RNA sequence: AGGAGGUAAAAAUGUAUAA
RNA sequence: GCUUGAGUCUCGUAGAGGGGGGUAGAAUUCCAGGUGUAGCGGUGAAAUGCGUAGAGAUCUGGAGGAAUACCGGUGGCGAAGGCGGCCCCCUGGACGAAGACUGACGCUCAGGUGCGAAAGCGUGGGGAGCAAACAGGAUUAGAUACCCUGGUAGUCCACGCCGUAAACGAUGUCGACUUGGAGGUUGUGCCCUUGAGGCGUGGCUUCCGGAGCUAACGCGUUAAGUCGACCGCCUGGGGAGUA
């Protein structure tokens, strides 16, 4: 219900997935999906083809809405982090624009060593 | 030698916002002197400049505020 | 620092002409006004180790030419550190 | 006696009133023999990116030259005062003139 | 000053005494000085109400002003006194109309200075106005509760006051423990932060500098016999019951602020 | 960074935000402070732009190629 | 020609005499 | 006595040199509220942990603390340790130009005095993130380790103390001399700045190489070459820089 036009789909890809999440033009979340959540968990995970399948498995539950343009706000070094676009394109939507807003720390917190 | 300032010279001022915008890069970062190849003198120069203007809001920090 | 003025009326204190800038009596007088002016300086920061040394250096060279000016000019050496006020 | 070239903003309902601003600032500088320089009231000018709100601005450049005991002072009335945001203060290197 | 007593006796080993040479030494000002006898912990049914207060140097109570009732009146700091009610030091002050009135000393306060109280008064270390003419985030001594009151939050030695935010009638400010309190902004108080923050390093010493200070011996609780107390008894230093108060009440570990009437202005807890 | 390339598009076309940051920066800033690494990893990276100027001065051999 | 992203679970030991 | 040693003054230039006080934005975390729904987070693969009490994702607002992307460069500065947002106040050292002045005032330095990263210690504040100890889950013959979710002292500030490091160009300081090349940085002079130049003259600094030297590797006008002044230090390893 509803019925909202604008739509921005939140594109967090990490190392580990892709929760994509579809809001409206002010935030309030409209639904989303996951790699996990497509139902493949664990070295498939983390797949250009998990980012894929994870824009259809949220190009539907958005039918209620029925949303038409697009402004993709890509985030995160993830592996699907291009791949989600071109699914999306295909999905029957439109892209107006697309924008990185990847978290660049000044000089923050410093980071763990989590890695050896 | 692809300078600009370098025979112009001046002390750089920050408010020339006309000029400091063809050393900032779309997204806000400040262009290095590999690429401008302009003199390590006017760069720091162009360092502070840059700064106070961002500062005062005449530079954007990044795109998205 | 030691502001251009200043320096001025120190050196038509003790130089024995205008322009005499490089004597001996100068030189002491001359940084003497320093470090008496660093004194207010030493006296808030107190941790300020860097020009720590800059004063301490100075202060060396002054110890330098008085040891100098003693074994060279007894009598002038006397009249000197009475019209500064130092030594103790 | 150095030169400050003291440039701050105005949130723009004050903006409305702004000369008043200056001629109490200009007072207080001559007021001690400091000679203004330059006066240039760049104007409501659009901002880069938003100063706690307000999308719109108000800039007053200065050009000042003053003795440091006044210009300690007149930097306080500039923070204990909820209108001037961002206030800039920079050194001497030869006061200038016509800057913009 | 913070001086190590040298060890002379055992007993003056450990007396790091708080030694400020700018006090004025001699009588204090006479016409601002009532009595107060004490009264060791008894009320008016004369049983011993609250315990551990008993003896003690003769006190003698000076009238602090804390309301600050004078409004564009200029005034010179004359000199810093001891005060053996508080932990503070007050400070003889004098208007320019010739009248000599107490205050609690700022920390950026000098024997000579110029201060002065109301709503017209410049923003430096020592004046009072109202919590309306501060800058929302400055350091504030002296918090009062009621518009004319007096003043009743931070006024110990080395205590401030932020003022947190300012949301139109109600100042939200936070006292030091850590509360965040929301209070009236018509409510007067006083910028700076009080003076003589070397109180926290004043080691007694020897029993004597407790003892005639007023703090009476306490008796532990596995010490007691079990018809005085909760606690001990047993054939040797056996504890066992859960920690309470000498009339049965958790103690170290229950909440015990109940007012309700007040929870309307407390924002945020101590933690 | 930002792209809209307006009307005719149609395709991702931002591989420019590669030559801005995008990875450089978050596979740099992911973990390990170093504090003094790069200090090393600057001297040997600059050491070896120097092993092909030093190469590029040492091309003029015949070789037979 | 010049720069960036991505690529690697576990696996211990061998005494004491030869030019 | 003299001036080429050393030092002072006049005018300028560059600089993360040091101390003190303000301030801006980005990002992590936390708290309050909206939307919204089954996973999230993590790894080589997992599990502990978080999550139908409604997380993660997203947005609005607010609290805080520490660090200051890009500039950034074998780039600069300091005697060394070291020092990087921006702004101000206080202040040291270097370098150059063209003159003036003092007239050997110089070099080194046992003992002595001061400075001296990080860790640690005392007292008082602060505590986001990170993170010894430690707990849990894995991997493992076992894992008190690497890996993972959490997490304290500490990391931060103020005031004192500790005086060690591969505190390293493993090259003590100072002065003189002995062919070159490519740079970077910072001055300055001359000619037509007619035009991003041309030709010089100084400091600092990187790299490659000749003679020479070295056991060789290599060092090579900022020497480990050729000489001088002075100080520190070594005399097989282990025992031991310990009793």
């Amino acid at each position: 219900r509803k019925q909202v036009s604008d739509g921005v789909a939140h594109i967090h890809a990490s190392f580990n997935n892709t929760i994509v999440t579809i809001t409206d033009r002010q935030g309030n979340a409209l639904g989303w999906a996951t790699a996990g959540g497509s139902g493949f968990r664990g070295s498939r995970k983390s797949t250009p083809f998990a980012a894929q399948v994870a824009a259809e498995r949220c190009a539907d539950a958005v039918k209620e809405y029925g949303i038409k343009n697009l402004e993709v706000m890509v985030k995160g070094p993830g592996p699907g982090r291009e791949s989600t676009i071109r699914a999306l394109n295909a999905a029957g939507f439109r892209i107006t624009n697309i924008t990185d807003v990847t978290p660049i720390p000044h000089n923050g917190c410093r980071p763990p060593k989590k890695r050896r | 030698f692809c300078r600009f300032t370098a025979e112009g010279v001046q002390e750089i001022d920050y408010k020339d916002i006309a000029t400091l915008k063809n050393y900032i890069t779309e997204s806000g970062k400040i262009v290095p002197s590999r690429i401008t190849g302009t003199r390590a003198k006017y760069q720091r120069q162009l360092a502070r400049a840059i700064k106070r203007a961002r500062y005062l809001s005449l530079l954007p920090y990044t795109d998205r505020h | 620092s030691l502001s251009t003025e200043a320096t001025a009326k120190i050196v038509s204190e003790f130089g024995r002409d205008a322009n005499d800038t490089g004597s001996t009596e100068v030189q002491v007088a001359l940084l003497t006004a320093q470090i008496n002016h660093l004194q207010g300086h030493f006296a808030e920061h107190k941790k300020d180790h860097h020009s720590r040394r800059g004063l301490l250096r100075m202060v060396s060279q002054r110890r330098k030419l008085l040891d100098y000016l003693k074994r060279k000019d007894v009598a002038r050496y006397t009249q000197l550190i009475e019209r500064l006020g130092l030594r103790r | 006696m150095r030169h400050y070239e003291i440039v701050f903003m105005v949130h723009p309902d004050q903006s409305e009133q702004v000369p008043g601003m200056i001629e109490r600032y200009t007072a207080a500088i001559t007021g001690a023999e400091g000679k203004i320089h330059r006066l240039e009231d760049w104007g409501r000018r659009q901002l880069a990116y938003p100063i706690n709100k307000l999308h719109k601005a108000h800039y007053v450049l200065m050009n000042v030259e003053a003795p440091q005991e006044v210009i300690d002072e007149l930097e306080t009335t500039f923070r204990f005062n909820d209108a001037v945001i961002r206030s800039m203060v920079m050194r001497t290197k030869h006061a200038v003139t016509e800057a913009s | 000053a913070v001086v190590k007593c040298k060890p002379t006796s055992p007993g003056r080993r450990h007396v790091v005494k708080v030694v400020n040479p700018e006090l004025h030494k001699g009588k204090p000002f006479a016409p601002l000085l009532e009595k107060n006898s004490k009264s060791g912990g008894r009320n008016n049914n004369g049983r011993i109400t609250t315990r551990h207060i008993g003896g003690g140097h003769k006190q003698a109570y000076r009238i602090v002003d804390f309301k600050r009732n004078k409004d564009g009146i200029p005034a010179v700091v004359e000199r810093l006194e001891y005060d053996p009610n508080r932990s503070a030091n007050i400070a003889l002050v004098l208007y320019k109309d010739g009248e000599r009135r107490y205050i609690l000393a700022p920390k950026g306060l000098k024997a000579g200075d110029q201060i002065q109280s109301g709503v017209d008064a410049a923003i430096k270390p020592g004046n009072t106005l109202p919590m309306r003419n501060i800058p929302v985030g400055s350091t504030v001594h002296n918090v009062e509760m009621k518009p004319g009151k007096g003043g009743q939050l931070a006024r110990s030695a080395g205590t401030y006051v932020q003022i947190v935010a300012r949301d139109g009638a109600y100042v939200t400010l936070r006292l030091r423990s850590g509360e965040m309190r929301k209070v009236e902004a018509d409510c007067r108080a006083t910028l700076g932060e009080v003076g003589n923050a070397e109180h926290m390093l004043r080691v007694l010493g020897k029993a004597g500098a407790a003892r005639w200070r007023g703090v009476r011996p306490t008796v532990r609780g596995t010490a007691m016999n079990p018809v005085d107390h909760p606690h001990g008894g047993g054939e040797g230093r056996n504890f066992g019951k859960h920690p309470v108060t000498p009339w049965g009440v958790q103690t170290k570990g229950k909440k015990t602020r109940s007012n309700k009437r007040t929870d309307k202005f407390i924002v945020r807890r101590r933690s | 960074i930002k792209v809209r390339e307006n009307e005719p598009f149609d395709v991702a076309l931002r591989r420019f935000k590669r030559s801005c940051e995008k990875a450089g920066v978050l596979a740099e800033v992911r973990r390990r402070e170093f504090y003094e690494k790069p200090t090393t990893e600057r001297k040997r990276a600059k050491a070896s732009a120097v092993k092909r100027h030093a190469k590029k001065l040492a091309r003029e051999n015949a070789r037979r190629t």
